[PDB]
RNA sequence: UCUGAUGGAGGAUCGAGUUGAUACUGACGUGCAAAUCGUUCAUUUCAAUCACGUUUAGGGGCGAAAGACUAAUCGAAAAG
RNA sequence: GAGAACUUUGAAGACUGAAGUGGAGAAGGGUUUCUUGUCAACUGUGAUUGAACAAGAGUUAGCCGCUCCUAAGGGAUAGCU
RNA sequence: AGAUGGUAACAUAUAUAUAAAUGAACUCCUUUACAUAGGCUUUACACUCGGGGUGCGUUUUCUUUGCACUUUACCUUUAUAACAAACCUUGGAAUCAAUUUACUUGGAGAAGAGGUUCGUUGAACUCAAUUCAAAAAUUUGUUUUGUAGCAAUAGUAAUUCGUAAUUAUCCGAAGUGGUAAGGACUAUCCUUGAAAAAAGGAGGGAACGGCUUUGUGCUUUGCUACUCUUAAUACUUGUAUGAGCGUACCAACAACCGCAUCAGGUCUCCAAGGUUAACAGCCUCUGGUUAAAUAGAAAAAAGUAGGUAAGGGAAGUCGGCAAAAUAGAUCCGUAACUUCGGGAAAAGGAUUGGCUCUGAGGACAUUAAUGUUAACUCAGAACUGAAACGGACAAGGGGA
């Protein structure tokens, strides 16, 4: 199952990158309570405007929003950014108001 | 001055009187509001809000 | 195991009232709460319902009797004299 | 109370009506006045 | 409110003079399923149609001088 | 006869509430109050507690009896 | 607002702690309810507040109750005193 | 001129709507309709746990995270399902058996097997319809649909759009037992725990088609497609649905009674989380409040409401008045006396935290053996700490 988080608007504003986001998801998704055993069952792919997480185990879509909030809080971005569900399988970064 | 608006806002938003929040500035419009209709309109535009319920976690 | 040496059902009364009074009330509560032979159905299932009424749990039939026993000697003697004739 | 008889309710209405002040235009030419908390009408 | 499942009974109730309105409800299930509800003096009779073809055919065949109300 | 369970009796026990009022002879005693406040205490399956309705009226009533109570009035109420 | 410790708003610190100054009712009250004004007196300090004062307004039932039944019991009729 | 099935318990009218299954006088019943105590059980509501989605919050650090929402009324005899009971058919019981927590029951017919009904509840159960295969001149197994209709069109929580509209979610499982009701029971009484309005059932069997005709309601001749029940319409009937009254607010904290905006009194229902035996105490969420016939400052005497005090320990005092002393729970131990029931929590000892473990106590399926999964409740052992642990709250002083 494929989850997609877009960052088109924020990275078009160039307030945030994609490489750092993708690396963060690489070393931070915890499977079996362990932070670096994604291997075959859970993978994260690459895109210049979006981020894709392919999952083959019981997973919660809210985890992506949790981690994205973690990142934008670490980079002092969370005051201007929100993670909003687009469809059944996607999030999206949106500004306030 | 805004007691009527507090009462009406509590009734409209179906919450307690102590859970409604007027904009501290821009109270002239709130005072001008005197009906459920007007209070609904200017809550929708965001001059009254319903303050979040005090957090009571169960983790411990 | 045996719970009381001699007080029996009067253990509900504790130490209150005299020992003689408790023994006397025991003697007749024993027969007030007993089951009696229902001569209509033959099953020993007749119990006191009220002060002078005795009902058979099986027959569902009730009979006037003594205050604390299904029959009293004065009544059975009178019935015997009557039926003699 | 909330539940009342018709005659009692009409009496209450009459007693309220009699509590109004003297008209101003008449004053160009009252003392039997009561407050609901001070003097109970007892009726 | 009464649910009826027999199509002949549904049409028979519809043709009666007491019936005034037919309510058409359509909604997505997971395919769009519909509910046709005749309003009589006594009760409101609903039938649930899982398919669209049969529902449309019944609606079209329905007697036209009785008024239609579509909820969505 | 003895032992272990089961069972759930009793104007049984502790105890909040309720209903009261033991002591401090506490406070107050020009009181919050013409009897209150605080702590302490008694009471809780029954002779239990409460409400409304209803009966009993003054040399009368009513009294698990103190000359108690009978609208802040009682060894004879209150009004004229 | 002439005037703000005790009017209103926001923030904070706290309380009541579902045996609650939380919701519904009865007895009793009777307009205290609501809105708009308003401060002579009252609101034992202040007061622009208010259960105060003033003018208006507000209570919608075949289904909630009364109304019906009978109870403890009350009145009355026939008599009789 | 009054229907029918089942051996039976009993059942049957599904018309838009289960409306009609003849029935008089006279009767006989039932419902209304009833105490208390005890536990057991079922359901709904409450609370709680985990998963999915959505939004928010924390984010120096940690956190697959903490919080909120994720709803579904009355009515449809609601249909069914399930269950405690009672009853029917068959069956024919001692080696007595069935069975409850408890006892209850049986040749006056038990167990077993198959049924009927009521009552609980109110979509349970493939419940309904539908797709696919097997029975015959209409049955059984397999899918889809629908929160069973009400019903999503309403609510709720979100994301957008002029400023009124669009959109997406509203579903996968469980545990505790708090409250309420129901059920089947057991027990108590020298106490047996209202009535009537109203409604129902039965026993009984009075009366009997229609059109026309003779004669004095009756005998009669000639013909047969008729009686009830619900609904609608038309006309006649006085105008052929739904009277009147209450409904605001307080209910005490200033709306009541206490002369008052008085620390008093004054009836009922709802009742969250943590700790816990607990609706106790203490703290907290929803709701409410931050107000009390005053404020500021200073802070001595004295008062009042409390604390703590070396050594002694009732010498104080009429009198241990007041205060202090443990006081929960578990394990142990418990005298005189006694009405044998008690005394008794007698007296009097020990233990108690945290952490890491160990053991015990259940339910569900497959071909004697293997998996899935829940409750907190006891017992024991290490380690640990300023030897402390019913750490606050709460909570007997004993004896002669």
């Amino acid at each position: 199952i494929k989850y997609v988080l877009d960052c088109t608007k924020p990275v078009k504003d160039t307030i945030l990158d994609i490489s750092g986001l993708e690396q963060f998801f690489k070393d931070k998704i915890k499977v079996d309570k362990k932070t670096n055993n994604l291997k075959n069952k859970v993978v994260v792919t690459s895109d210049e405007y979006k981020i894709y997480i392919t999952v083959h185990i019981p997973f919660s879509k809210r985890y992506i929003k949790y981690l994205a909030k973690k990142y934008i809080k670490m980079h002092q971005i969370r005051d201007f950014l929100r993670v909003i569900a687009k469809g059944k399988l996607a999030y999206e970064f949106k500004y306030f108001q | 001055s805004l007691t009527l608006q507090k009462r009406l806002a509590a009734s409209v938003l179906k919450c307690g009187k102590n859970k409604i929040w007027m904009d501290p500035n821009e109270i002239s419009e709130i005072s001008l509001a005197n009906s459920r209709f007007s209070i609904r309109k200017l809550y929708k535009e965001g001059l009254i809000l319903k303050k979040p319920q005090k957090v009571h976690s169960r983790a411990r | 195991s045996r719970r009381t040496k001699k007080v029996g059902l009067t253990g509900k009364y504790g130490t209150r009232y005299g020992s003689s009074l408790r023994k006397q009330i025991k003697k007749i509560e024993l027969m007030q709460h007993a089951k009696y032979l229902c001569t209509f159905c033959g099953k020993t299932a007749t119990k006191r319902t009220c002060v002078g009424i005795w009902k058979c749990k099986k027959c569902k039939r009730k009979v006037c009797g003594g205050a604390w026993s299904l029959t009293t000697p004065a009544a059975v003697a009178a019935k015997s004299t009557i039926i003699r004739l | 109370g909330s539940i009342k008889r018709f005659r009692l309710k009409q009496r209450l209405g009459k007693c309220r009506r009699q509590n109004r002040p003297v008209p101003h235009w008449y004053r160009l030419k009252n003392t039997k006045r009561r407050h609901w908390r001070r003097t109970k009408l007892g009726l | 409110p009464k649910q009826i499942t027999d199509i002949r009974k549904f049409l028979k109730i519809s043709r009666k003079p007491d019936t005034t309105a037919v309510i058409i409800m359509k909604k997505k299930s997971k395919t769009v399923i519909t509910k046709l509800k005749l309003r009589t003096k006594k009760y409101l009779y609903t039938m649930v149609f899982a398919d669209r073809k049969k529902a449309e055919r019944i609606e079209n065949s329905l007697l036209p001088s009785l008024k239609r109300i579509y909820y969505p």
